[PDB]
């Protein structure tokens, strides 16, 4: 049989052992760290997982060089003498065009600049450069500086020197001439001003103006149709053999990551460890074991399987998101109607980007695999809009009647004249409807938060979590004191006085050092119940600002109106869209006042896991 | 002005500092293995060669683009605040650039990155002919450290002693405008720098005969005058009285190389508890310390390993 | 008061007023936060893409605050 | 209930000034505090991914006086 | 004030403006104690994840004031 | 008053006057943090050349606020 | 103005409007002292552990401050 | 904007207040807006003499909030 | 329109008090904006010593804020 | 005034809006002082535990400024 090598965390070890011991792994017996010891790489060991290194390196080395980089799942078994021999031919020419691309580059760039000054210079001077008799020294001045180097040469020099100058295009590049030996006194008298000589990069500064000038020229002529053939070479280089380096990549970074995985599990690295057997036959086998509900499901199932605490599933979550957030889209007329035809670009595809490709085969802004994983989240989006657009019409309740309020179905000068949703009693039950299911969350995170210290057996958490669920009551108690006044709410305000002993009754139990901070414990209530009420009012104010840009808000209405409005409209969508994807948000953010203080959730204060935000980024 | 972008831009690169566990790594390991690990690093992001210059290299061209970067990116107020921490970097170019004039020598083999001054300010002040115009083109970016050079060199041309009164009213000028600049993270600090650098300043010159009153500036925290006396004629016991400060450390101890080292890892402490004062220039002035220190470390693991030097001899210098 | 399609009256007038200085000053605390961490998140997404997601979830947060004092102020006169 | 309007009056002017100071301060207050969280929380990720829950932790922390203030404003504009 | 849900008196209206102040300015405080006293706590945890307490032990003592001005805006509005 | 309403005198004019205090402070606010980051930004323009637009949106993002609160402005002072 | 009770008195009222300036603007101060020593508070226990309750002693000096502020109104309210 | 008779009137001054308002304000947010980044960013142009085009769009961008408010004031306030 | 409130009455002396914090907050925000542009100007004349024309350009256009909403009540003032 | 029925006065109300005033100032700055000497005092067991004296006479002295301002508030108000 083929000899395995196990690992896993201490605190999983039954839960671990169950699992491998049905997935084809069998004969499973414990190992110490003790026993792991003395079973640590030996030179040669170490030797080829230096060399896999190179190799996985060396490739990243050729191909981004070559182009683009591109990591697939998509190795190709191979050996250490295959996979270098591969690899040598690639990278020594590829490594060759690169230099050459930029010695072509960097030339181009020098002889892009200094051609016209050269050219100028060597003019003036010509034939007079390579005589012994005669010294030429050039240099630039700009109109500013023309004046006081003359002056500065003149007096310094006498009148026996030569100042000689021709244009470009902007400044001067001038050349001054002097006698041979009055070499030190001339450059004595540019430096005074603050002007020096100029001297090009390699053979040409040294050489005559005369041929240097001639060679500049050639220069700037031949390397851009050079240039164009060596990223040719280049491109096709990649174009070929891209896919050779990548799938070298693949395979020796997996070889890579197995001795890595034999250094660690031998130096005691893992808690719970096992050893057993598998026959040939077994190895694969081991390695083998209305959509908007069952689709993210499947997904969650593979973390209903691992779980880390005293915890429970994490999937409560996705459920009390989706009324919520398809209540967040509201409109009819230019709000909700546009955003119809967002959702279809997403889960379909468009080219009228230029990051973005065709998203029906994975190529968006977002990296190409990346795009294939938010196939899901893109379709729990498109279900987002789609329930959007119902709840569209139910916000139409509140606004066309034909009797009720003062605006019909359609006006025949334009959709939508004055919103109907000012009714001071309307908008009041829209907003208690909402708080009733902030409410519910409430209860369902703090007896999970109970549930969670009875089988994680610490019963300060227990003790705790019981009480503060006493305050909601208390809570709720004295706001129908409020909301009813004392003609309903007076079925309460005797039980108010108890619900307040309730608080603290559990609390104090567990002791606790810090009694004020039930008050913070009081503000996570509260939050449930505005951000709920937020969620509609605010959702609600959404439409209201399509009042001025789909609606009336040109003359007293009239037929024209409906055309001229789109000025506004338009401008107005950007500003529409930006603060409502703010109230996207608050799903999450209520979400998070529950899931990361432990209420029947894995989060506390840090702790690997996921926030919930970037678990449904992908489904 | 503002720190506001500015602090962000640097909390996001605190991100990429290198963690203690890192030069714990590297010391076990040999030069070969060291070089595989350094590339990892964003000093490694800048690696050139193998071999010793281009190690030196590597290192300061990345103190150059994430450091020396950021007193232009921000402007007055902000400006100042930033700039006198800076500036500490910029006197080692001056030092290097005035005596590159002065005795003749290349422009070469000096410290050369941005900061306040840039590369430009250099080269022309180099070529400049007069010590005044020289003085102007340095004068150009503006900050404390030009007015603290114009007064020395009114009264001095030689070398060893505008070196001397340039840093003593420097670190004179500093003071007196970070003061003015307040918040509680910078004022220890400050009085901290000028603390070490007085205890320093009289170790350098030990036994020179001179006078223990110019080792001694005002920004002081519990040294005087008589310790520096004391201290001059080569008796430790002063540092054996010196508690109450962080330099607690000190006592009992009079090795040169262990008190020197001393300073530094305090240093070094303050500014790394100034990150609950990250507003203004406190997260700054943690981030500085630690780039410098960690800078120091790798050139440090990286001439042990190539030497084949002792262990010991390097490894209780790369901790603090 | 009325936000029916008008709100005349000296009565509402009143309540006008008195609003007004509640949506004032929630719309002044928005403005400091909101773009203090968009320039913040700007910074986030050039060094490292690994914390793009982070930098644009606080730019969202400041934007309940003007709202409420837009709600508030609904409320007081003839809600919504 | 609490706090409406349908009619407006001289008297709900007056009270509507009232109301106004809590919701508007408390804002203010909610969004310099946010502002400095969220400077700090650009920090908090980069660090350590360990650490990213306390950095959200925090950020909701200072909406509880502005969540706070709101409940104020209604429940003294709507007792009786 | 203790009575104002629909209509009240122009008195009542005035005591309405003075106690709502008295909160409103509280909250605006906790706020400011909050916004230096958090973003330090965001240095900490950063630092060392398991000392997370000290800030809020430390963070727990403004919110003390919020609490004081909403009793002062319920006695002198009218006693419980 | 505005060309979208027809009701004028000295009752519209009250509500002008009051509601007019809203959006000087949502400016207020808006313009002070624009302020600080677009200064900081400049450097941003500066190293990015490529991806200087980044700079230029962050900037945008302070107005929404400014805008978003004259809109509400206008729907309470006309909605003939 | 008047404690237990909301007033019935323009003369009530006026006296309710300017007492709230004292507790409110005091509120504010307890805030403000607060930050600067609580910030550094934190500090103190991380630089020395033994002497993290001389950090305390001077934040709850601030607390005296609201609680004068206070006994000056809860006094001077109950008649004219 | 205009005054005359027919941009002109008793009617126009109800407009004029409210529109008058819309350039202040406008005009407020965009003097602290537009000061910062101006101030580093002419700034620029002194030190690295290739950013001086990317300083003027720049520039343009808090400019925006005075040339909004203006565009309402005009129209609103025009002829008829 | 005119500031009055005896050529007009309670519908004049609305538009007088209204128009008066358009003025009032454009020379606030103006104010302060000469200060930044003028702080950091310095830098420029020091660095540049004949760049002096560049700095006091620069000064100029905050000016540009207060010559726009000064003028703007006093045409409209001006009809009558 | 007393909680108690023994005062009346037109004159005192008018006196309680401008008394308001220099309490809740003097609180407010008195604060501000305080935390400085805090800050301060943080710094000085860190420089030198045994004078932790001199922390101590500096610290002493804003409070005489709100302490002096109680009884100020007390003579021109409440004295009888």
């Amino acid at each position: 049989m083929e000899k395995l090598v196990l690992a896993g965390p201490k605190g999983r070890a039954k839960e671990l052992l169950q699992s491998l011991q049905q997935a084809g792994v069998v004969h499973l017996e414990t190992l110490r760290p003790e026993a792991l010891s003395a079973y640590q790489l030996s030179p040669e060991e170490r030797a080829e997982l230096r060399r896999w290194e190179a190799v996985s390196a060396g490739a990243e080395h050729t191909l981004s060089l070559l182009g683009l980089e591109a990591e697939p799942a998509r190795p190709f078994p191979e050996g250490l003498e295959a996979a270098e021999k591969a690899l040598s031919p690639i990278q020594a020419h590829a490594e060759g065009l690169t230099r050459q691309k930029q010695e072509l580059e960097e030339e181009l760039a020098l002889a892009q600049a200094y051609l016209e000054p050269l050219e100028r210079l060597a003019a003036l001077a010509h034939g007079l450069d390579k005589s012994p008799f005669l010294r030429v020294i050039p240099f630039l001045l700009t109109e500013k500086e023309l004046p006081l180097v003359e002056e500065a040469l003149r007096k310094a020099l006498e009148d026996r020197y030569l100042l000689a100058h021709e244009a470009y295009a902007g400044g001067v590049p001038a050349l001054v001439v002097v006698h041979r030996k009055e070499v030190d006194q001339a450059k004595a008298a540019l430096s005074r001003a603050g002007v020096a000589e100029l001297r090009l990069p390699g053979a040409l500064g040294e050489l005559p103006l005369s041929e240097a000038a001639r060679r500049l020229k050639e220069r700037a002529e031949a390397a851009p149709r050079e240039l164009s053939e060596v990223r040719q070479h280049l491109a096709k280089l990649a174009r070929e053999s891209a896919s050779t380096l990548q799938s070298l990549w693949t395979r020796a970074q997996d070889e890579v990551a197995r001795l890595k995985a034999l250094e660690e599990l031998a130096s005691g690295r893992f808690g719970f460890a096992l050893l057993g057997y598998v026959p040939v036959k077994a190895k694969p086998k081991v390695e083998e074991a209305n959509p908007p509900w069952v689709k993210p499901f499947e997904l969650l199932v593979s973390f209903l399987n691992t779980p880390k605490y005293g915890t429970f599933d994490p999937t409560p979550v996705v459920p009390i998101f989706f009324p919520f957030w398809f209540g967040m889209i509201v409109g009819d007329i230019g709000y909700a109607l546009l955003f119809y035809l967002v959702g279809r670009w997403l889960s379909g595809y468009v080219k009228r980007n230029e990051p973005l490709v065709i998203d029906l085969f994975a190529l968006k802004l977002k990296p190409p695999v990346l795009a294939k994983l938010v196939y899901i989240l893109n379709w729990m989006v498109f279900w987002t809009v789609v329930w959007g657009l119902i709840y569209g019409e139910f916000f139409g309740t509140f606004l066309e009647h034909l009797g009720v309020f003062g605006t019909p179905e359609h006006p025949g000068l334009i959709p939508i004249l004055i919103h109907r949703i000012d009714t001071a009693k309307t908008a009041n039950l829209l907003i208690l409807l909402s708080v009733a299911f902030g409410v519910v969350m409430v209860f369902a995170g703090l007896i999970l938060r109970a549930y969670l210290g009875l089988k994680h057996r610490h019963m300060a958490h227990f003790w705790e979590g019981v009480g503060y669920l006493g305050g909601l009551l208390g809570i709720l108690a004295l706001a129908a004191s409020y909301l009813g006044n004392l003609q309903a709410g007076w079925l309460s305000a005797l039980m108010y006085l108890g619900f307040g002993v309730f608080l603290l009754s559990v609390v104090m139990s567990s002791i606790w050092l810090m009694i004020p901070e039930i008050f913070t414990q009081a503000g996570h209530i509260l939050s449930h119940i505005r951000i709920y009420a937020v969620g509609a009012a605010g959702g609600i104010l959404a439409g209201l600002l399509t009042d001025v840009g789909f609606a009336m808000a040109e003359r007293l209405g009239l037929i024209g109106v409906l055309l001229g409005i789109v000025v506004a409209g338009v401008l107005h969508l950007l500003i529409l869209l930006l603060t409502t994807l703010g109230h996207m948000l608050q799903p999450i953010r209520l979400i998070w006042v529950e899931f990361f203080t432990k209420f029947g959730f894995y989060e506390e204060n840090g702790r690997p896991y996921r926030p919930f935000k970037s678990v449904r980024e992908t489904q | 002005d503002d720190f506001a972008y500015l602090n962000a831009r640097v909390r996001v690169r605190r991100g990429t500092l290198l963690k203690e566990s890192f030069f714990q790594e590297a010391l076990d390991l040999s030069f070969a293995d060291f070089l595989r690990l350094l590339s990892e690093t964003v000093y490694g992001g800048e690696l050139a060669g193998q071999g010793l210059p281009d190690v030196d290299r590597a290192v300061l061209r990345t103190q150059a683009k994430l450091v020396g970067d950021l007193p232009r990116l921000v402007t007055g107020e902000a400006r100042e605040a930033v700039r006198l921490l800076l500036l500490r970097n910029d006197l080692h170019n001056l030092q290097a650039l005035l005596r590159a004039k002065a005795t003749g020598r290349p422009f070469e083999e000096v410290l050369l990155l941005p900061g306040t001054l840039r590369e430009e300010v250099w080269r022309q002040a180099y070529e400049a002919q007069d010590p005044a115009g020289m003085a102007q083109v340095l004068a150009v970016p503006g900050h404390p450290l030009a007015r603290a050079l114009r007064a020395v060199l009114r009264e001095t041309q030689d070398l060893a002693r505008v070196e001397a009164l340039l840093a003593k009213r420097f670190f004179e000028d500093v003071a007196k405008a970070a003061k003015g600049l307040d918040q509680p993270a910078l004022r220890d600090y400050l009085a901290l720098e000028v603390d070490a650098e007085n205890l320093r300043t009289a170790f350098k010159l030990q036994g020179s005969g001179l006078a223990p009153d110019a080792f001694f500036l005002k920004g002081g925290r519990f040294v005087d005058r008589v310790r520096f006396a004391r201290l001059m004629e080569g008796d430790y016991a002063v540092l054996d009285e010196l508690s109450g400060t962080p330099f607690s450390g000190l006592s009992g101890v009079r090795d040169l190389k262990a008190l020197e080292r001393g300073l530094r890892c305090v240093l070094l402490k303050e500014a790394k508890k100034g990150v609950q004062d990250p507003l203004g220039v406190g997260l700054v002035l943690a981030y500085v310390k630690e780039r410098e220190w960690e800078a120091v470390r790798l050139r440090l693991l990286a001439r042990r390993a190539y030497f084949g030097l002792p262990r010991a001899q390097v490894e209780e210098e790369v901790v603090c | 008061a009325e936000e029916a399609a008008a709100s005349g009256g000296l009565d509402r007038g009143l309540i006008a007023v008195g609003m007004g200085l509640a949506v004032g000053l929630a719309a002044l605390g928005t403005g400091v936060a909101q773009a203090r961490i968009g320039a913040a998140g700007v910074g986030a997404i050039a060094e490292d893409r690994s914390n793009f997601g982070t930098a644009l979830i606080f730019l969202l947060l400041p934007e309940t605050l003007v709202i409420f004092g837009l709600l508030i102020a609904f409320i007081l006169n003839g809600r919504l």
